[PDB]
């Protein structure tokens, strides 16, 4: 009965700046909210309950206010730690209702670094069983916003491409891009051109790598 | 995480502390224990007078409880039993609730400075008798009260509730307490133009003035008489006049229903205080602390202004001296020598029922009470 | 040769106890055949768990059958405990100084309490007395939610009319400051009074936020020539700062009334009750060496003292207690508040007779 939504969908910043979420409120919540803080692929954890008191063992930077008026919370001198996944957390009728968040994510702001394009073609072993494969990697560029466009024989590819994105590193904060195709044996063989089309902010122009099959 | 508060119980019946125990259980469900977390901690009654103070301030000093609820032991003498607590855990001016005793010395607020009760003291039936006074049309009564601090409060009260209708009682009579022979004053409420009698008295004393009016031709047929409760039940029940009309408070006895409000009052109370920065925990250590709790008149002003939503005995709330505003009573009439039950006291005015009344000496019609 | 009578001199106030030892037991009571004992004991705690331990161990140690307490804090709460602990064990105890003299309403009507003060009718006796001599006859209250505000207006409406001086008293408060969020209406009150003569009736807990407010709203020039009773002030040393001069007040007398003598009278009062019984009626009581087990102990009743201890003169002074305990006879003094926050001696109260400078 009562939609939980935020603003904004994403945010990011800067390394030593402050933060600012807003959870909205879709009725009158009497007092009841609660932030959590939760690292990818790790169990959230409690920083505020009743959207004005601090959890115990967490650091005073953290704070927010709210009396049924669109909850917001303040954090200041963030360091490099932060920029995790943000949700907020209410209960009015409980223990009935109970209705969830949805999580803002959290990005670090960085200079642009240009991507390493690199393409793989089939090892030859696995054209054996009937499928080949080729990848495109890209490795330390900012942002991750980047596009990538596959050209077998300078013709559009859609519906055969998959993309995998790694998360920040923890030295560097980049990121990285694999691009991987799955077409068959017979499709494979028919095509001598792959072309692994990538753009970037960092880059003035556009990279394509290409190769030939048998070559 | 949540700090733990542990409340405090010196009630009787071993029974009763296990029931205690889970009324305590099922507050801190309702709640939540992410901040609060509140314990129990229970002790039962001891003979002497002494042993008893010794013993409350000795769990004061190993628990630091916050408040303390105090029941009746299974020997009556239900007069003294809440003395030492008070004064032991009033000394620090930590609130204490009682849950049973009725008696009008505790709700002198100077001598004990923090007791709150769950029922109405002997003294507040006198509205009961004001209102069907009213009611039936009575004017020219008269007060047979005794010489204690238990029968001038119910005069007082009385005296006042009458003088601010501009009205007045014939007499005031007063016999001493623990008295054998009582017939002057007999005679000379005896020989007067007044026929309302209104009692208030212990047990034996209204059993030595209910055979000396017998003795005499006074429990006739136009002698309305009126009590209250504490001279229907005991020895004095088979020593009555036919037609004595009487109250009860309907619920005095059923010591769980108390104890159950106690404890939700006491929690609501708890969770309510600590949402308030700048206090302090109470005394542990009954032994080297001297000091008063500093956030101990506070807790007593915030406890003394709840109205608790809906209980088992109703709706709690509570005078400005701390003794259980707004209660109910029932209305008896000794009919062939088995109490029927006739009217109520919904706590505002008097709703008569449909059991007819038959006043002393048969008599079903009306007597008019003068001459 | 009637000796071991058992009185024992309970000292909290850690004063000289070498100055109160050559006074308590100095003088040879020839008069008097008690040849009483003391023991001095001097403690540091006032809680109640060692209060009623130590009272318990000195009965179990020798036969005691009195105490005179003492006491340097203002706590309210010692007198209640020692009224109980006299209610339930026999033995009669007196308060003479510090927190066990402080009037207490009524006594345990089985118990021996017997106190050094003034009781309340008997201040608003000698504060209409001094209003009186000087003729301020118009007047006006205003009270709390505090013990014997009813019997302080019932004794002010009860002098008013048996003299034939022409009292004019004019308005009544019955609101307490225990109120929630009431502020505006006490300020309101306050507002409303324009009296002359106004006689207030209020504890300085609360007195504090009394005369906060009453400044704070500005009632507090120049005509408010106010009259307080004695627990107005408190502390003489201490001060509230609020305190318009002018301030008028009757209180216990604290200055020329040493320990010393208090300890001396306390002995001889109750010396003197014991031999007059034993030379009347030839036995003294005596209880058991059980302080808990005393159930069974109160075979032999001991009224006979409570009935011979209220009437008892020597030296040429009357100490004669009442029914509730009081001194029903003191000596009290007049102070006076002036331009520098202190209080100042006038006069003296004695026999029902005003002498003042």
């Amino acid at each position: 009965e009562i939609v939980m939504t935020q603003s904004p969908a994403t945010l990011s910043v800067s390394p030593g700046g402050r933060a600012t979420l807003s959870c909205r409120a879709s009725q009158s919540v009497s007092s009841n909210l609660a932030w959590y803080q939760q690292k990818p692929g790790q169990a959230p954890r409690l920083l505020i309950y009743g959207a004005s008191t601090r959890a115990t063992g967490i650091p005073v930077r953290f704070s927010g206010s709210g009396s049924g008026t669109e909850f917001t919370l303040t954090i200041s001198s963030l360091q490099s730690e932060d920029f995790a996944v943000y949700y907020c957390q209410q209960y009015n009728n409980w223990p009935t209702s109970w209705t969830f968040g949805q999580g803002t994510k959290l990005e670090i702001k960085r200079t642009a670094a240009a991507p390493s394009v690199f393409i793989f073609p089939p090892s030859d072993e696995q054209l054996k069983s009937g499928t080949a494969s080729v990848v495109c990697l890209l490795n330390n560029f900012y942002p991750r916003e980047a596009k990538v466009q596959w050209k077998v024989d300078n013709a559009l590819q859609s519906g055969n491409s998959q993309e995998s994105v790694t998360e920040q590193d923890s030295k560097d904060s980049t990121y990285s891009l694999s691009s991987t195709l799955t077409l068959s044996k017979a499709d494979y063989e028919k095509h001598k051109l792959y072309a692994c089309e990538v753009t970037h902010q960092g880059l003035s122009s556009p990279v394509t790598k290409s190769f030939n099959r048998g070559e | 995480d949540p700090k733990i508060v542990n409340i405090g119980a010196v009630l009787s019946t071993r029974k009763h502390e296990q029931m205690f125990r889970e009324a305590v259980n099922q507050a801190n469900k309702r709640h939540g224990s992410w901040k609060i977390q509140l314990n129990a901690t229970s002790v039962t009654h001891k003979p002497n007078a002494i042993q008893m103070a010794l013993s409350v301030c000795e769990d004061l000093i190993s628990s630091q409880v916050y408040a303390i609820l105090v029941s009746h032991p299974p020997t009556p003498n239900d007069h003294f039993t809440p003395t030492p607590v008070s004064y032991t855990a009033g000394f620090y001016r930590i609130p204490v609730l009682g849950l049973t005793t009725r008696m009008s010395i505790y709700s002198d607020k100077s001598i004990h400075l923090s007791f709150l009760r769950t029922v109405p003291p002997y003294s507040h039936q006198s509205s009961v008798w004001f209102e069907m006074m009213r009611v039936y049309n009575w004017n020219h009564i008269i007060l047979l009260v005794s010489d204690d601090h238990e029968g001038r409060a119910a005069q007082k009260r009385l005296e006042t509730l009458l003088e601010e209708r501009e009205s007045k009682a014939e007499k005031v009579l007063q016999f001493d307490p623990g008295t054998k022979n009582v017939t002057a004053l007999l005679m000379e409420a005896r020989e007067l133009e007044a026929r309302v009698i209104i009692l208030s008295a212990s047990e034996d004393d209204a059993a030595t003035v209910y055979r000396a009016a017998a003795m005499l031709n006074m429990t006739g047929s136009g002698y309305v008489w009126l009590v209250g409760e504490r001279e229907i039940s005991g020895n004095a029940l088979r020593y009555a006049p036919d037609g004595i009309i009487g109250l009860q408070l309907i619920n005095g006895k059923n010591e769980s229903a108390h104890i159950s409000d106690a404890v939700g009052v006491v929690a609501q109370a708890v969770h309510e205080l600590l949402e308030k920065e700048n206090i302090t925990d109470p005394p542990r250590g009954c032994v080297g602390n001297t000091n008063i709790w500093k956030t101990g008149p506070l807790f007593k002003r915030v406890l003394m202004s709840s109205k608790y939503a809906d209980g088992v005995t109703g709706r709690v709330e509570f005078n400005e001296d701390g003794d259980r505003k707004f209660a109910q009573y029932s209305i008896m009439n000794l009919q062939n020598r088995k109490l029927v039950q006739v009217g109520i006291y919904n706590g505002t005015h008097v709703i008569p029922n449909d059991r007819k009344i038959i006043w002393p000496g048969g008599e079903t019609e009306k007597p008019r009470g003068y001459q | 040769s009637a000796p071991s009578i058992g009185i024992a001199v309970i000292l909290v106030g850690t004063s000289d106890e070498v100055a109160i030892k050559d006074a308590h037991e100095k003088d040879d009571f020839h008069h008097l055949s008690v040849v009483p004992r003391v023991e001095l004991v001097a403690m540091n705690e006032t809680d109640p768990k060692s209060i009623i331990t130590r009272i318990c161990d000195l009965m179990s140690d020798r036969k005691i059958q009195g105490v005179v307490f003492a006491d340097d804090t203002d706590q309210e709460a010692i007198a209640q405990i020692l009224d109980f602990i006299s209610a339930q064990t026999l033995t009669p105890i007196l308060g003479i100084h510090g927190g066990s003299s402080m009037i207490m309403a009524d006594k345990d009507e089985s118990s021996m309490f017997f106190q050094f003060g003034p009781s309340i009718e008997q201040q608003a006796s000698v504060m209409l007395n001094i209003m009186e001599e000087y003729d301020w006859y118009i007047f006006s209250i205003v009270t709390t939610y505090f013990p014997g505000y009813q019997d302080f207006v019932n004794k002010i409406r009860s002098t008013i009319e048996n003299s034939f001086v022409g009292w004019e008293l004019e308005e009544v408060l019955l609101l307490d400051m225990s109120l929630d969020d009431g502020d505006s209406k006490i300020q309101n009150q306050l507002k409303k009074l324009q009296s002359p003569i106004i006689l207030l009736y209020c504890t300085k807990e609360e007195a504090t936020y009394i005369f906060e407010v009453a400044n704070s709203v500005g009632l507090t020039g120049y005509g408010y020539t106010w009259i307080v009773p004695s627990l107005v002030a408190g502390d003489t040393d201490t001060v509230p700062s609020e305190f318009p001069t002018g301030l008028i007040s009757v209180s216990y007398d604290e200055w020329d009334y040493g320990l010393p003598a208090r300890v001396r009278d306390g002995i001889a009062i109750i010396t003197t009750a014991a031999s007059d019984m034993l030379s009347e009626h030839s036995f003294i009581p005596e209880p058991k060496s059980s302080c808990y087990n005393t159930h069974e102990k109160r075979i032999y009743q001991s009224n006979m003292l409570n009935r011979y201890l209220i009437n008892v003169t020597f030296e040429g002074r009357d100490l004669s207690f009442s029914e509730e305990g009081y001194q029903m006879h003191p000596k009290l003094v007049i102070i006076l508040l002036n331009k520098e926050r202190k209080w100042e001696r006038v006069g003296k109260w004695k026999d029902k007779s005003l002498q003042m400078k």
